[PDB]
Formats: structure tokens, sequence, C-alpha cells
RNA sequence: UGGGAGAGGGUGGUGGAAUUCCCGGAGUAGCGGUGAAAUGCGCAGAUACCGGGAGGAACGCCGAUGGCGAAGGCAGCCACCUGGUCCACCCGUGACGCUGAGGCGCGAAAGCGUGGGGAGCAAACCGGAUUAGAUACCCGGGUAGUCCACGCCCUAAACGAUGCGCGCUAGGUCUCUGGGUCUCCUGGGGGCCGAAGCUAACGCGUUAAGCGCGCCGCCUGGGGAGUACGGCCGCAAGGC
């Protein structure tokens, strides 16, 4: 479904490279640390895998989660 | 010699005796082996995402040398022998390729 | 990897004249730069069978050029090769 | 009888029994229940019914050491789980939070062949 | 010369989740397993829970219907070494091309040798069930092996069941990667649908199985048989 807003949108002009810019990369993760579907990052093929191996390479550093406990629920 | 960037989280609960301490030991394997100093950032204390080394939080220290290619490896490998120096990821540099900017 | 300096240099070093990028001698010389290293890189990781198969790959683009030039100069063939090792 | 007050429930899910665990404020348990505790010993272990009365029993041995609030915690999937969150929430206790918390690995180690027949 | 993408390969390092075991806390009667059971483990205190430690192996989300490689095959993260490939410019050589018997090299898994490692899984094997029987499917354990180094082995539904290279012959649509004056045009790659044509049909259809040319490999009713013999290779199993 996925009717709601678009992480891209939801966010200004920024450097998919930066491992330490903590407060805008974690936006993109879900309520648990797992990376967003690219259906929902609205980034591109080229964008998602960037950003991939960036969130990776800042969560071995500590700036962001492996994991997450669900909530809610 | 090609331009690389020397992430380093150490422990939180240092003070200043030491952590200028430990500040002079890097600056010293740093350049024994040919890095040259940046561009550098000392953000600091920083809550971690998950506890590291027992601690939940980290001390960050940011640099951006410009070392021998062949010598990196080995200016790893004393850089982590230190037992306050709890991380250490040298990462080649790559202009900022932007998005949605 | 080859610095664009360390090539260029071999470009000038064998080129007939001002210009010649590429030729049967610029080649074979830029070939025989890249064999030389692969091999000395083979002999230390003897378990990259890969970067194996393109050792083959240059090798033989080489000895075709060669085939060439020993054919149609046959003088220009014994200079090449007598300056590079090569055919030993 | 530490008269806890406010703990942590941990529930526990499988397709073959519910164990329920309340612990004090932090980690260390108290009382426990289970289908096995209860009476149920086949498989009727793991029918929801026997995972609400554990919840239930595991609850009220809780009472008595004077608890109030709790913060339920999930692992697994089994008709019980949801089951046993929804007895632990009239019971007798105040449910502060709800987190499930399953162990999933990052993919570690081979599973029984019971749980593959997909490479 | 200048840009680009990539799980392409080799070496070293490193990260967290999880399983097992051990240490400690807290705690009590069961846990487990199944269609039901039982074997098994538990009061020498297990299961569930919390903190600590050791170790081996594999990389969740990203992740695709995606990418790279000649094939086998390749995904945590970083660095070093190294192969292939696409594009723009039209700058240099001047037919230097294609194919390729034999040769040589690579070649999943299982298997073999020497040494090491051994968490999880698990041929054989030991048990519990099921059954008329059960040398099986289900359940509990469990050795070789699975992992690493080095050396062998050379097989496969090693499949796109489709050899390689080039030229020619409607388009539509989705997608990966590049250049452009970027409702779009151009190049490379991955898909689906279809012109012409082809096919026994199913289907193929600018990623041809169409129209052609070149070089290689192979086929010639089923069974006996991938057997026998011979040769060659292998430590053997065996392979050609
Ligand atoms: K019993
Ligand atoms: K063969
Ligand atoms: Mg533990
Ligand atoms: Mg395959
Ligand atoms: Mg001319
Ligand atoms: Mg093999
Ligand atoms: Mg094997
Ligand atoms: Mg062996
Ligand atoms: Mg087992
Ligand atoms: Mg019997
Ligand atoms: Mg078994
Ligand atoms: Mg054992
Ligand atoms: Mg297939
Ligand atoms: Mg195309
Ligand atoms: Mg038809
Ligand atoms: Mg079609
Ligand atoms: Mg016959
Ligand atoms: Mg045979």
């Amino acid at each position: 479904p996925s009717r709601k807003a678009k992480v891209k949108a939801t966010l200004g002009e920024f450097d998919l490279r930066d491992y330490r810019n903590v407060e805008v990369l974690k936006r993109f993760l879900s309520e648990t640390g797992k990376i967003l579907p690219r259906r929902r990052t609205g980034l591109s093929a080229k964008e998602q895998r960037i950003l991939a191996k960036t969130i990776k390479r800042a969560r071995i550093l500590g700036l962001l989660p492996f994991t997450e406990k669900l909530v809610r629920k | 010699m090609r331009r690389y960037e020397v992430n380093i989280v150490l422990n939180p609960n240092l003070d200043q005796s030491q952590l200028a301490l430990e500040k002079e030991i890097i600056q010293r394997a740093l350049e024994n082996y040919g890095a040259r100093v940046e561009k550098v950032e000392e953000l600091g204390l920083r809550r971690l995402a998950y506890p590291i080394a027992k601690d939940p939080q980290g001390y960050f220290l940011w640099y951006q040398v410009e070392m021998p290619e062949d010598r990196v490896n080995d200016l790893a490998r004393e850089l982590r022998i230190r037992d306050n120096v709890r991380r250490v990821m040298v990462v080649k540099s790559q202009e900022p390729f932007l998005a949605n900017a | 990897p080859i610095t664009k300096e360390e090539k260029q240099k071999v470009i000038q070093e064998f080129a007939r004249f001002p210009g010649d990028t590429g030729s049967t001698e610029v080649q074979v010389a830029l070939l025989t730069l890249r064999i030389n290293r692969l091999s000395e890189h083979l002999k230390v990781h003897k378990k990259d069978h890969h970067s194996h198969r393109g050792l083959l790959m240059m090798v033989g683009q080489r000895r075709r050029l060669l085939r060439y030039l020993q054919r149609e100069d046959p003088e220009r063939y014994r200079a090449l090769i007598e300056k590079l090792g090569i055919r030993g | 009888k530490r008269q806890v007050a406010s703990g942590r429930a941990y529930i526990h899910a499988s397709y073959n029994n519910t164990i329920v665990t309340i612990t004090d404020p932090d980690g260390n348990p108290i009382t426990w229940s289970s289908g096995g505790v209860i009476g149920y010993k086949g498989s009727r272990k793991g029918t929801p019914y026997a995972a609400q009365l554990a919840a239930l029993d595991a609850a009220k041995k809780a009472m008595a050491y004077g608890m109030q609030s709790v913060d339920v915690i999930v692992r697994g999937t089994g008709a019980g789980r949801e089951q046993a969150i929804r007895a632990l929430q009239a019971s007798g206790l105040q449910v502060k939070s709800i987190v499930d918390d399953t162990p999933v690995p990052h993919n570690g180690c081979r599973p029984k062949k019971k749980f593959r027949k997909a490479s």
C-alpha cells in the first residue's frame, strides 16, 4: 500500500555518502533498525544503493542501530 | 598519496589527562607511517546507538590524512593496540555524491 | 594501479613520432607493462585464477601484434624485442 | 517477598507450548508459568486457552508478591502469543507496554532440516 | 585521453544478530517433541529470565522481477593487490581479423591425502514412534563430512537442455548503467509482448529458434550399455 509520506520529499538536500550525518540517515530506518524498502525511501536504484552501504558503514561506527525492539503492538 | 578518513571512537569516560595522552600516540603512529593532517573534527562525546565496549557512549575523533596506500593497513594495526581506542575505521575519501539537492 | 604519469612515459619512450598514441610498438610496450605487473601479482596470489585468465588474454594479444610486426617490418620487430626481454 | 511493585512479564510462544515469566524491575525473575505448570500435558499446552491460563496463573503468583505494573515482552509465534498478552490484559495488572522482541538472527546457523527445504 | 556501474577474483582486518558450551544471579517443576505419542533432558535445579565469557560458522533489512563473471559461480563492513566491461572524443596504428583439432588452464557438490578446526547441521550408526512389515517418511541423539591450508579428483538437469563471431530484417513496454542541447534522442545490458519469417507443434521473434557467411563440436531406431576389452589419466573412488 504505502499511503502516507515518502522519506525522499520528507527531507532536503543531502549527501547519501554521509556516514556521519546521523540525524538525517536516522530517517531511513523503520520503527526497527531494518533499512527501508526503496518503495518507501523514495530513492532510486543507484541512491538506495549508496545509502545502504552508507548506513551499514555507520552502524559499525556505532552511530546507527543494527536492530530495535518493536514498540506499540 | 591517497586521501583517507580515520574515524576513531574511543572511551567516553576519559579525562583530559589521558585524552590528550592518547591523542599524542595517535598523532605519533599517524605520522610514523606517513599520514598527513587535514580537515579534522573532534565532535566529542555522543550516545552510541548500541552499547560498545560495555559503555553506552563514545568519544569520536574524525580526521582526514592523505598517506601512502601500501601503508594504510599498518596504520590500522598499531592504531588499535591502544585500549581506550575501541574503534578504528579508515575509509578512502570520495567526493560527496549529492541527491535530492 | 598504474598512474597516468607512469604510462604516458612509456608511450613516449616508444612512440615512432610525436602523437604516436597507439602503434604496434606503443601497444606492445604498454601491453608488456600490464603483463609484467599482473605476473608479479600472480606470483603472490596463485589462487587468483580470475586475474590469471586476463594474463592469457594479454599474452596472446601481444603475441598477436608482434606476429604482425615481424611480418610487416621484420626490422622494427627485432628492435622491439631487443629492448623488452621478450622472446627469450 | 521483596514487594516488587512494578516489573516486567516475558511471554514466550511456540507451536508447542507457552511460558510466561514475571521478572523484577530488571531481569531477575520471580514467578513463572506454562502449559506444563497448569494441567495440560500433550499438545494442549500450545492451545491458546492453555496459554491463557498460563498467563493468568503466572500473574496471580505475581499478585502475591505485590505486583501492579508490568512491561509485557513477546517472543515467538504460536496461537498463544497475542492471546497470552490478551489474558494478561485483564488478569489484574497494569500493562505499561508491549514490546515484540523475537530473536531473529542476521542469518548465522543452519536450521534443522525441519526449518529449511529452501536452499 | 577523459568519465561510469558492478555480490568479478586473491590477501589481511574487522562488525553485529543468532545457536552451543561454560561462569554468575534470580527462580521452580517441568521442558521438549508430535497427527497423537514416546525416546531425551530436568530437584547434581533444566525449560523461561538477566549479566559475563569462549568459540565456530553464516551474513537479516538493503534485495529486485537488480548486478558482475567465459562457465562453475559470486552478496556484512574496511584496506590493499588484480581481471573484465560500457560510454564521449574522434586523437594514434593500418586488416594487425574470425574460428579453433591436439595442447594447456579453469571447473558446483560429493569424494580422496596430509595438517588443523569443530558452534550449528548431519550419510552411516544407536534409539523412540508409525506399520501387516518400516532396514522410510515424523521425533531424540549422533560420526564422517560440512570450515581452513596445501595437494588431488574433473563430474552434473555443469540448462537458455539453445557453440563462437559478423551482417541484415516493424514496433510496443518495463528495467540496469553511460553520453546528450534531458515531452525526449543515442550507446551498452536485463525482461515481457509482438511485424516479417520460422517451427511437427509448443513456441522463437534486433538478447532469433528469422535471411545469410565463416570455423568448431555432435547426431544416424530401441534394448544389451555408458557395459566389456584396449589405451590413457587417478592414491582411491573412478574418469575420458
Ligand atoms: K516427567
Ligand atoms: K570433458
Ligand atoms: Mg548470555
Ligand atoms: Mg546458476
Ligand atoms: Mg596513415
Ligand atoms: Mg571441482
Ligand atoms: Mg567440497
Ligand atoms: Mg579431507
Ligand atoms: Mg542434531
Ligand atoms: Mg517396529
Ligand atoms: Mg535425525
Ligand atoms: Mg555434541
Ligand atoms: Mg536452468
Ligand atoms: Mg536493449
Ligand atoms: Mg501459437
Ligand atoms: Mg515473442
Ligand atoms: Mg542396436
Ligand atoms: Mg560414468
